[PDB]
């Protein structure tokens, strides 16, 4: 009888600990999310004082992990690529970020507007179709 | 009391009074102070007090100290590191070692110092097979010592960590309770 | 999930759904014709 | 034709004139917003049941 | 073994009382410190800063801005900035030294 | 001229007529529908119609139409393949658009839809895309596919927004007004019809006479007296077409100028033709009820009290009938008066519009709250 | 009442987005 | 070779269902090993499909190998389950030959397989050996006691109750089912408690012991952590009980919740019954059902009698009401509604009075009787006076001239009623927002940069 | 009800069940009345006079058909129903008087006698003294005795709104 008594109260407590564990895991998830957010802000204040990175257009890729880059608006340097970007992806005529001190290609920014796209935008030949044409 | 030092004294008094007892009331008070109180020094003292109170059951500390270590306040993280060290001193707890390993290389000089010191306290009188992190932490200590990147307080932590690891000719362990299960008052006071 | 077999089953307009078109009544043409005839 | 708010009492033979209150724009906007948010809830059906 | 499940009783008390209210007050104080951290990161909007133009956005937290000094930079943007105001060619305020979109 | 009558809506009208119980057997309607079927080789549509209406399948005619359709489809697939191999994208598009057109002309809903989707994928012209979208919209009107109608209406609006074809915008206005009439949205139907009354060219759907008839009906049931006066009673085009129409002009003007009981013979005749019409059929009862309520409200608005005897004399109906009708509408809540029966007299009142707005807010909020709660149960569990 | 209804709809939208993200993450982990 | 082709199709289906049950039992033992029960719920989700494909003695082909360590089961299962499997069949597909380690089959898996046997007997329509084997299962589970076993125990309880339902004798199960509900209430197993309470309420309803069910509901607490289907059934039963006990608001809310929580892809019979009774309850309170229910294809011909009932009641004349009663009584006995429908007779009286008061300012008592389609005008007098007393109408009767004069209909918007309506709506909307925010589940979730920054600075 | 089968049923069963329904109606336990009434089979409720009279009497009471309720005193399909019906008549006299109180801005006496179903002016005067009336100074019982913002309750509701919004 007392074995059944124990096992009954033990199972009651097992249920209690189980549901409390689900509850505590939810609370821990909430707390961790909030703490990560706050830590992100406090490190943001610190890492926003870092020098901004220049933007330069790659004109030609050298060997030994170096790239010829025209940095806006004056200057044509050769910069060593960062060890996170496959040099095969820096094909000429593409915008790339260069670290402030000791220029180092560390990101391939979205490609500049195609020169042909810019030229056609300047010319502005109205778009046409056979249904617009008649006669 | 008004004085932050008096509040820290209250935290340490709770630690000493309830050392080893694992009294839930003391845990509640210490943890609430570590959370909500307005001074970082007393927050750290409260976390260390919780570490003191939880050493009879070294399996329990990892949870709370993890929540307080993957955390907000640099002082709270450091207090969690020392709480883990005090709790697991002489136990070589794999969970505590795993918790402290990320804490090393933290963006705070004293946090790194405390993590290293607590790690050495935990691996006191340990070897590779008992816990497969002793060599990792020893090489970490050596690099930190013979590096110039690390801050002066990180260097201090590394020297103290090596001293703890090889303490007593590597023939001594730090146990807050005697081998017969009695709280070792000299050890509690020393820690 | 459950098919709810406990109970048996019997073999078997995007506008506002109002309960006024349901009235049983002859066409307004018929009603008006009757009213005019008896008028 | 709503050129003035009043009612013609034939029996007595008089003309009652009412200072008709203006139409509340808040309720108009609330009803239109309810309609638009019903459209939103239909879009939410479309997203959820199709995906969820 | 069954009085070891009484050990499990005291374990249940440990989870219940110690940790629940702990997380509750922890998240309360974390909200407090979140407000404080936002007000602190306001510090980077100091008066002596250079004006620029927001050309393009790369990521959620980075963008290309042409500083009025002549050059343009790919730099991070402050989180507490309404992105609805980052219209093309919109004038922005860049940090004097770090040159981030402040 | 209008877009092609490929999914001829007259066929749908005739099918609806033959579905009605007073015309399920109309010799003239059946003969004209069969004339259309045999002229356009509607083999799949003929099979489906015979099945639905329980007719006997004329096996010989069905077989000959099926052979003709198979020959046409084979020939046109051959043309499509020739365009694929030799000719260019425009020829490919023309061939496969012709295939979609014939799949409509033989009343094959699913095949025609798939062909149109493929053609829209392979087409590059915005105007031709709008043509395909209008084909789909006409199919939707033919088969009362509400989802298809709404999807293609959004598609047509998006396509028109760029390009700014006002001819196509007016055609879409006419189509959307037809859909609104079909779904009993008479306010928007009247709005669109009045917008497009002077620029109507969609003869693929219906004649200008019928268009003006529908416009006048929806305007009467939706617009207030000032708007009706400004738009319908004075629009030059509406007045000319109503001069052509002897009956609907009398109906509208009787309503406007308060000639009562002639409004009721007009309402009876228009109700009959509304019931006959496929588009207005499942709304004729509602339209008649609303028009009767409008007439009663118009008569009662300008009088504090009005004897049921005077009401009956004005409307030509008997006192008992007008009393029961008025009491029914008052109970429904669509008339702002009460009736004293011991000494028959209708006494009007002026409830503030705030009460009506509150009732409408409660109703619409209840609908939307039920929808929101249904969504909540669907998601949470 | 109007604001409360709008807030309820917005909350349901947030819940839908959260559950969509949850299922996507779980499925990607299972992949 | 149509016979051979059909046999081959049947055999491939047998292999598919066999591997399916392999996966199910696998889920069961991994569930009990891992201590997480809801894996058993995941396995049990497919009882309908498994039952539908559970024919041709595929379960024989299975059990002949599975039930190796519990030979005490064959004695009953095989004699009832025959030996129809083809002589060879060239399959020899078993649980490693029906042999892993001579370990006794886990009680959960044994109960699952025997439930499969019981439901196959259910489909076979031979409810005697089914009853005996169900009793054997009940003895087995009563002897056993495990948490992960509670879900399969619940399913077994429901299916055994179904067996006795087909036996036509549920009072026999009454005692055992109720005692096992007591056991499942002492041992906190929400699923078992909920299913047992639902079956007891179903039995009480079947025998028309509404008063007994009333006490049971009053003094029993349903588990809030029950699945949507048990919640739907329990809410339906409680709503019917409340409707009979004349608690119509509770009936409405519980029944609407039952309809909302019932599955929307199946359960057409449950939907039909709930819609019928809910139409009756709405019509009894005075609220009139929307035409959507009657337009629904799933349940349209079933609700036509209720559609005409709603038309009659809303029209408000006892003539139409009592003819409709006369034509469609038979359905009202196939379902059971007499008391509710005649309370609807009283409510049609009330609705007619309401319409007359709204549409009339003064009206003679004879006219009121005529429009209510009542008997002698004195009865209409007393009905109108009783309505005014009850608050249905706010009017006053002038007996000297024998008419009824209504009030002025005080402008509601200038009163608190809009506040109360908007309060209900606001409270529910805030509840929805809070529930959604609570429900949002958050899934669980560099130093080289640190060093690089420190060095570059 | 228990021992269905093994028993041949008693012809007096329906009569006595109807008598029980009359008792429940007299004591005004309507819920129990309907609950037990649901026990009677369908056709027994619909056809048998012994079960029709109780249900019909409740129907009349709910409708307000006090004339037919009184005529039940003559109906009485079984004479034993008189005892449980007399008390119901007295309670119905009270209910009718309540109806008269709320309605009838003014009522006379000679017709109020028939309205209350009394047969003696002395009974009328005694009943008026019961509760209390004006006795009809002009032979008319003129019992025509027919703001306050619930600010506290409304403030409680608004604070509830605020608390439910701010516990986010």
């Amino acid at each position: 009888g007392l074995r059944q008594y124990y096992l009954s109260k033990i199972e009651e407590l097992q249920l209690i600990v189980n549901d409390k564990s689900q509850n505590l895991r939810r609370l821990q998830a909430q707390r961790n999310e909030l703490n990560a957010k706050v830590r992100l802000l406090r490190e943001e204040l610190q890492l926003l004082q870092e020098q901004g990175s220049y933007v330069g257009e790659v004109v030609r890729a050298m060997d030994k992990k170096k790239v010829l880059v025209k940095v806006h608006p004056e200057g044509k340097f050769v910069v060593d690529v960062d060890k996170n970007i496959d040099i095969n992806d820096v094909t000429p005529n593409c915008r790339v970020a260069l670290r402030n001190d000791s220029y180092t290609l560390h990101k391939i920014l979205p490609n500049k507007v195609d020169p042909l796209v810019s030229l056609m935008m300047v010319e502005k030949v109205p778009d046409s179709t056979y249904e617009m044409i008649g006669g | 009391d008004k004085d932050p030092i008096l509040r820290r004294s209250g935290m340490y008094t709770v630690a000493m009074a309830y050392c080893g007892s694992g009294n839930n009331k003391a845990i509640r008070r210490l943890l609430h102070v570590a959370v909500s109180d307005v001074n970082d020094d007393v927050r750290r003292a409260a976390v260390e007090s919780l570490g003191f109170i939880l050493f009879r059951t070294p399996e329990q500390c990892p949870s709370v100290v993890s929540l307080l270590s993957e955390s907000y306040n640099p002082h709270v993280r450091y207090g969690a590191a020392m709480a883990l060290g005090i709790c697991c001193a002489g136990t070589g707890n794999k969970e505590a070692i795993n918790l402290l390993e990320p804490m090393t290389n933290d963006p705070v000089n004293y946090v790194r110092q405390g993590a290293l010191i607590a790690s050495a306290l935990i691996m006191i009188q340990q070897t590779e097979i008992t816990c497969p992190k002793v060599n990792q932490f020893r090489q970490l200590y050596s690099k930190v010592i013979n590096d110039k990147h690390d801050d002066v307080m990180a260097k201090f932590g590394a020297i103290l960590a090596q001293g703890i690891l090889d303490a007593g000719g590597h023939n001594v362990t730090i146990s807050l309770q005697s081998r017969t299960g009695h709280t070792h008052m000299p050890s509690v006071v020393g820690v | 999930d459950d098919e709810f077999e406990e109970f048996p089953a019997e073999d078997w307009h995007v506008w506002e759904d109002n309960w006024d078109d349901d009235n049983v009544e002859d066409d307004f043409s018929n009603q008006l014709r009757a009213e005019l005839e008896k008028h | 034709d709503k050129k003035f708010h009043g009612i013609l009492d034939q029996g007595e033979g008089v003309l009652i004139i009412f200072d008709e209150p203006p139409v509340d724009k808040t309720y108009e906007a609330a009803l239109e917003t309810i309609q638009n948010m019903s459209k939103v809830v239909d879009s939410l059906y479309n997203k959820a049941k199709k995906l969820t | 073994d069954l009085y070891s499940r009484y050990k499990k009783l005291q374990q249940e008390l440990e989870f219940l009382e110690v940790q629940e209210e702990y997380i509750k007050d922890e998240q309360k104080n974390l909200k407090k410190e979140f407000l404080h951290a936002q007000e602190e990161v306001k510090r980077i909007q100091s008066i002596p800063l250079v004006i620029g133009q927001f050309l393009e956005a790369v990521d959620q937290n980075t963008a290309i801005v042409g500083s009025t000094t002549g050059s343009n930079y790919y730099v991070r943007i402050l989180s507490t900035i309404d992105r609805e105001l980052l219209k093309p060619n919109a004038s922005v305020a860049l940090h004097k030294h770090s040159n981030a979109l402040v | 001229e209008g877009l092609p009558k490929n999914p001829d809506l007259r066929i749908a009208q005739l099918r609806f007529l033959l579905s009605l119980p007073e015309h399920r057997g109309d010799a003239a309607v059946r003969d004209e529908l069969m004339a259309a079927v045999r002229d356009n080789n509607m083999a799949p549509y003929y099979e489906a119609l015979c099945k639905s209406l329980d007719w006997q399948i004329d096996v010989d005619l069905l077989n000959k139409m099926k052979k003709a359709n198979e020959d046409e489809l084979k020939r046109l697939d051959e043309e499509l393949e020739d365009a694929e191999k030799n000719l260019g994208e425009s020829e490919i598009r023309d061939a496969m658009m012709a295939k979609a057109e014939y799949l409509c002309r033989i009343g094959d809903k699913e095949g025609a839809l798939t062909a149109f989707r493929k053609t829209y994928d392979k087409t590059v012209a915005l105007g031709h895309r709008l043509d395909i979208v209008f084909y789909l919209l006409r199919i939707g009107l033919f088969y009362m596919d509400n989802d298809l109608i709404t999807r293609n209406t959004e598609k047509a609006k998006s396509l028109i927004e760029e390009g700014g074809d006002w001819d196509r915008r007016n055609r879409l206005k006419v189509y959307q007004g037809l859909y609104c009439v079909a779904i009993r949205d008479f306010k928007q139907a009247a709005e669109l019809f009045l917008d497009t009354v002077s620029t109507f060219t969609s003869y693929e759907l219906m004649d200008y006479k019928t268009f003006v008839t529908y416009t006048v009906y929806v305007s009467m049931i939706a617009l207030e007296r000032p708007d009706l006066r400004e738009k319908v009673i004075k629009g030059a085009e509406i007045l000319e077409v109503l001069h052509s129409l002897p009956a609907v002009r009398q109906y509208l003007f009787s309503l406007y100028e308060c000639r009562y009981s002639v409004f009721f013979q007009s309402l009876a005749v228009v109700e009959q033709e509304m019931k006959k019409d496929w588009l207005f059929a499942p709304h004729y009862r509602y339209y008649v009820r609303e028009m009767r309520i409008h007439a009663y409200s118009q008569l009662l608005e300008s009088y504090r009290s009005l004897t049921l005897g005077y009401m009956a004399e004005a409307f030509g109906v008997g006192v008992e009938f007008i009393d029961q009708e008025l009491s029914r509408f008052i109970a429904a809540g669509r008339l702002h008066c009460k009736i004293d029966k011991v000494n028959e007299i209708v006494e009007t009142n002026r409830p503030d519009s705030k009460n009506w707005q509150y009732q409408e807010t409660i109703k619409k909020g209840d609908l939307l709250l039920n929808r929101v709660q249904k969504l909540s149960r669907v998601i949470n569990m | 009442y109007l604001a409360s209804l709008i807030r309820s709809v917005v909350a349901l939208h947030n819940l839908i987005n959260n559950k969509i993200a949850n299922r996507d993450a779980e499925k990607k982990e299972g992949q | 070779t149509a016979a051979a082709a059909a046999e081959h199709s049947q055999r491939e289906l047998d292999t598919v269902t066999l591997e399916d049950i392999k996966e199910h039992v696998k889920q069961l033992e991994k569930a009990v090993s891992g201590k997480e029960p809801r894996f058993v719920l995941r396995a049990l989700r497919m009882l309908p499909s498994t039952s539908r494909r559970l024919n041709h003695y595929v379960l024989y082909k299975a059990v002949q190998g599975f039930f190796t360590s519990n030979n005490a089961t064959r004695d009953f299962l095989l004699p009832f389950l025959e030996e129809p499997m083809d002589t060879e069949a060239d399959l020899q597909f078993r649980p490693r030959t029906g042999k892993a380690a001579s370990t006794p089959l886990l009680p959960e898996v044994e109960a699952y397989l025997q439930l499969l046997v019981v439901i196959f007997m259910m489909n076979s329509k031979r409810y005697k050996e089914a009853q005996k084997i169900s009793d054997d299962l009940m003895q087995k589970i009563s002897t056993q006691n495990r948490r992960a076993l509670d879900l399969v125990a619940a399913k077994c309880y429901y299916y055994h109750a179904r067996v006795y339902e087909f036996l036509d004798k549920l009072d026999v199960v009454r005692s055992f089912l109720h005692a096992r509900l007591r056991t499942a209430t002492l041992r906190h197993d929400a699923d078992g408690q909920a299913t047992l309470l639902n079956l007891l309420l179903r039995n009480y309803l079947h025998y028309s012991l509404y008063d007994q069910a009333e006490k049971l509901v009053s003094k029993s607490v349903f588990p809030e952590q029950a699945n949507n289907n048990e919640w739907a059934r329990y809410l339906y039963y409680t709503g019917r009980i409340k409707a009979i006990q004349l608690e119509y608001s509770e009936a409405r809310r519980t029944m609407t919740n039952a309809l909302r929580k019932a599955p929307q892809h199946t359960a057409v019979g449950f939907k039909q019954t709930v819609h019928k009774l809910l139409i009756v309850v709405e019509l009894l309170l005075g609220e009139i059902p929307d035409r959507l229910q009657f337009r629904q294809p799933s349940l349209k011909r079933s609700l036509m009698p209720y559609f005409l009932l709603t038309q009659a009641v809303r029209t408000g004349n006892l003539a139409k009401f009592n003819q409709v009663l006369d034509q469609f009584g038979e359905k009202f006995q196939a379902d059971g509604t007499y008391t509710l429908i005649i309370r609807l007779r009283h409510n049609v009286i009330k609705t007619g009075v309401r319409m007359i008061s709204l549409s009339y300012s003064r009206i003679s008592l004879a006219d009121i009787a005529q429009k209510l389609q009542l008997d002698s005008p004195e009865d209409a007098e007393f009905i109108v006076a009783k309505a005014i007393r009850d608050g249905v109408i706010e009017a006053s009767i002038n007996h000297e001239k024998g008419y009824v004069q209504s009030k002025e209909m005080i402008d509601i918007y200038s009163t608190r009623e809009p506040q109360l309506a908007f309060h209900q709506r606001i409270s529910f909307c805030l509840d929805i927002h809070n529930m959604s925010v609570k429900a949002m589940r958050f899934p669980p979730k560099s130093a080289e940069e640190r060093r690089e920054r420190e060095q570059q600075d | 009800f228990d021992y269905k089968e093994q028993l041949p049923e008693s012809a007096y069963m329906h009569q006595l069940l109807g008598l029980n329904l009359l008792f429940l109606l007299s004591q005004n336990r309507v819920a129990e009345f309907h609950t037990e009434l649901e026990r009677l089979p369908a056709k027994d409720i619909q056809t048998n006079v012994y079960i029709k009279h109780p249900v019909s009497l409740e129907q009349y009471l709910m409708e307000g058909s006090y004339n037919k309720v009184f005529l039940a005193k003559g109906n009485i399909p079984a004479e034993s129903y008189t005892f449980f019906i007399d008390i119901l008549l007295d309670t119905i006299r009270d209910e009718i008087a309540g109806c008269i109180e709320k309605a009838y801005e003014k009522i006379l006496f000679t017709e109020a006698t028939r309205i209350l179903f009394f047969n003696t002016p002395k009974k009328m005067t005694d009943y008026a003294k019961k509760r209390g009336w004006v006795l009809g100074p002009n032979n008319y019982y003129s019992f025509a005795s027919q703001t306050t913002i619930p600010s506290t309750e409304l403030a409680k509701q608004v604070i509830e709104y605020a608390r439910q919004l701010e516990m986010i």
